[PDB]
RNA sequence: UGUUGCUGUUAAAGGGUUCGUAGUUGAAUUGAGGGCCUCUAAGGCGCAAUGGUUUAGUCCCAUCCACUUCGGAUUGGUGACCC
RNA sequence: AACAAAGGAGCAGCCUCUGGGCCACCGUUUCGGCUUUUGUUGGUUUUAAAAGUCCAUUGGAGAUUAUGGGGCAGUGUGACAA
RNA sequence: CUUUG
């Protein structure tokens, strides 16, 4: 049981990023709607910054921690990663 | 830091054929390694292995049996000729028997007794039991 | 002259062969009328010659060849043109395949490092196989060494498009084969960020 | 290791397998060439303009879909900046940290600190002119 | 006296710490072809086809027991498997 | 394996057939040199080749080798008084 | 349409 080259789920999905076989991201991206406008941005989920909504300026996210906390009261979707 | 790649391969595979691993990861890779491993595969001390691509640097994989005893690098890659052999055969390797030295000759990667055989010298670049 | 073998380079036109004929003629029909650009788009696109290749399966192996320059215009409408003319042709598959030309190694150090990249062979071979699975994708590569010293090569696709591709894949390896001559294989997965394998 | 100090760190970023840009993408070549450029007018570096255009666009890797590198395509428009991003930040703190100790003469880690970044500046200076991008006339102080 | 081939926690021996020139050492990559003709050629976990009578075993039918804990039968179907 | 070179916009360079037009080049610190034929030698000239350059033009390729596509139709002219 | 202003 386990092969080295072809690992489980449990025995991939805990290790830090560089340490799997694969070397993948960690992150991916979203979509993000405001009450005071209609429009969709794309915005970025580790953003680290804070991002004025697409056509409006209010700040969908503030760009706190390891992991970007989206402003109250926006409606969020997510996006694929293929 | 990391020096000769070589070395980082060969010296995994030695402990962990003690140690009673079935398998081994070698982290770096190189056209060299590759090479290397691809010798022994013949006579039967490596069973198989895998290449796995990153699109940065490779890893290896290498599989097992038992019957490898020990296997490492001679680093300054010294200089040997037709004569020259039965020096290093002496030396490394604990008998005329049963073991080998690898060399990079000029047609390419062999093993001491290939090598003899078609006539050419070359430098050096590690042994296997 | 014809009006339909313009849709085909000059230098085939005098004197030209079968198979050719049949697909510069299919371009030339879906050009008018069939909605917004890809009724402009392949006027400018031209094909350079024409193989097919008759393996034994169901199903044959129509493989195009067009040059290298027209390549970003045949992208966007890639997906509408594959299906327009698998309608057409009964009983065979359809790939296009963008013709590129290789370097071999010189065996000297100075010119070696002079090489243009692009055209080396691995960049090439690559691309020849992206090019036929067009929205598939390589989420894995993997070569496996047997005790034979025997190198063989597979190639991981994504499960959210295998009911589409599925049935293609003896056909398209046989194809890929007779093009570079280097074998592949295609397995599946299902979640290429931890890296597992269908069984499914 | 780290440079001219101890520490090990990790944190890192590791881009996907996949050189492909993604299906959900609407916009093309021009597109981002003309973001790039436009935002270079304000006088952002390489690394600011790259970090708006993942935030607000979408585009990770811009090399994936323009087909080349930020920096490159600042140079084809000559908006590249004549002494290069990552050493002139070292000056700009090094410089900060020289003017604190004209007030601070008592002050001994800052002094300590000061040989290790001027040091560091050197090294940089001389793979810029191992690889032609400064005069060979470019000193320091 | 240690290039092959030494020793440095306590037996003789890591220099108080750091920067740093000469010097020594330094990651990956352009790439290794196929086709055809035979030989008892070592394997297919690929496939068509005939042979299984408990003369293999196991699924799905049948029937009677049965509240844990029953077994006779239709080569059941060349699902499957030897050979 | 070593040595030297590059630091990529440090480029954004189509080719070929044919015909026409113009045109002496080469070195130059006060005009020096000039391949052949006309029996041969000396002096003089004409003619052509080739090169330079422009225009017209034939077939073909393109992977910045860049046509092509797009813009102004500012050297301008001619084909519509609709 | 052998131009028009």
């Amino acid at each position: 049981d386990s092969d080295l080259s072809y690992p489980t789920v449990r025995s991939e999905r805990m290790k830090h990023k560089r340490r799997r076989l694969v070397q993948g991201p960690n992150s991916y991206f979203m979509d993000v709607k405001c009450p005071g406008c209609n429009a969709i941005t794309i915005v970025y989920s580790h953003a680290t910054s804070e991002v004025q909504c697409n056509g409006c300026a209010t700040k969908l996210c503030r760009p706190t921690g390891g992991k970007a906390m989206l402003t109250t009261g926006c409606g969020f979707r997510k996006k694929a990663d293929h | 830091t990391m020096m000769s790649v070589l070395a980082n391969a060969l010296r995994c595979i030695a402990s962990a054929e003690r140690r009673g691993k079935r398998q081994v990861l070698i982290r770096p890779s190189s056209k060299v390694v590759v090479k290397f491993l691809q010798v022994m595969q013949k006579h039967g001390y490596i069973g198989e292995f895998e290449i796995i691509d990153d699109h940065r640097a490779g890893k290896i994989v290498v599989n097992l049996n038992g019957r490898l005893n020990k296997c490492g690098a001679i680093c300054p890659r010294f200089d040997c000729t037709t004569p020259d052999f039965e020096k290093w055969v002496k030396n490394i390797l604990p008998s005329r028997q049963f073991g080998f030295v690898v060399l990079t000759t000029s047609l390419g990667i062999m093993d001491h007794e290939e090598a003899r055989a078609r006539n050419t010298g070359g430098k050096v670049l590690g042994f296997f039991y | 002259v014809k009006p339909h073998l313009r849709k085909l380079r000059k230098l085939k036109r005098p004197n030209p062969s079968e198979d050719e004929d049949s697909v510069a003629k299919a371009l030339f029909e879906l050009e008018a009328t069939h909605k917004t650009l890809r009724t402009q788009l392949p006027r400018f696109h031209i094909n350079t010659v024409r193989t097919l290749s008759s393996p034994r399966f169901r199903r044959t192996a129509t493989v195009v060849f067009y040059p290298l320059r027209f390549l970003m215009l045949v992208r966007k409408i890639q997906r509408t043109l594959t299906a327009e003319l698998e309608k057409r042709f009964p009983g065979s598959i359809v790939v296009l395949v963008a013709q590129r030309k290789i370097t071999k190694r010189p065996k000297d150090v100075y010119k070696l490092q002079k090489v243009q990249r692009s055209r080396t062979s691995v960049a090439v071979f690559e691309n020849i196989l992206n090019d036929l699975i067009y929205p598939c994708d390589v989420m894995g590569r993997r070569w496996r060494c047997r005790t034979d010293g025997t190198k063989v090569m597979k190639v991981f696709l994504d499960s959210r498009d295998r009911k589409r591709v599925e049935s293609r894949l003896p056909i398209i390896a046989h194809v890929y084969k007779q093009l570079t001559h280097r074998t592949v294989s295609f397995g599946f997965m299902w979640n290429p960020k931890l890296q597992q394998v269908s069984s499914r | 290791v780290r440079m001219q100090g101890v520490g090990h760190g990790k944190s890192a970023s590791s881009l996907p397998f996949c050189r492909t840009p993604p299906s959900w993408l609407k916009i093309a070549s021009r597109d981002v060439i003309d973001a790039v450029c436009k935002l270079a007018k304000k006088g952002l570096t390489p690394s600011r303009i790259g970090m708006q255009l993942r935030d607000s666009m979408g585009i990770a890797q811009v090399k994936n879909v323009t087909g080349r590198k930020i920096l490159r395509i600042l140079k084809h428009k000559g908006m590249a900046p004549e002494i290069p991003e990552d050493l002139y930040c070292l000056i700009k703190r090094a410089t900060e940290m020289r003017k604190h100790l004209e007030r601070n003469t008592k002050d001994r880690d800052t002094k300590f600190r000061l040989i290790l970044v001027e040091s560091r500046i050197h090294r940089l200076a001389r793979y810029y002119k191992r690889v032609k991008q400064l005069p060979p006339t470019w000193k320091y102080e």
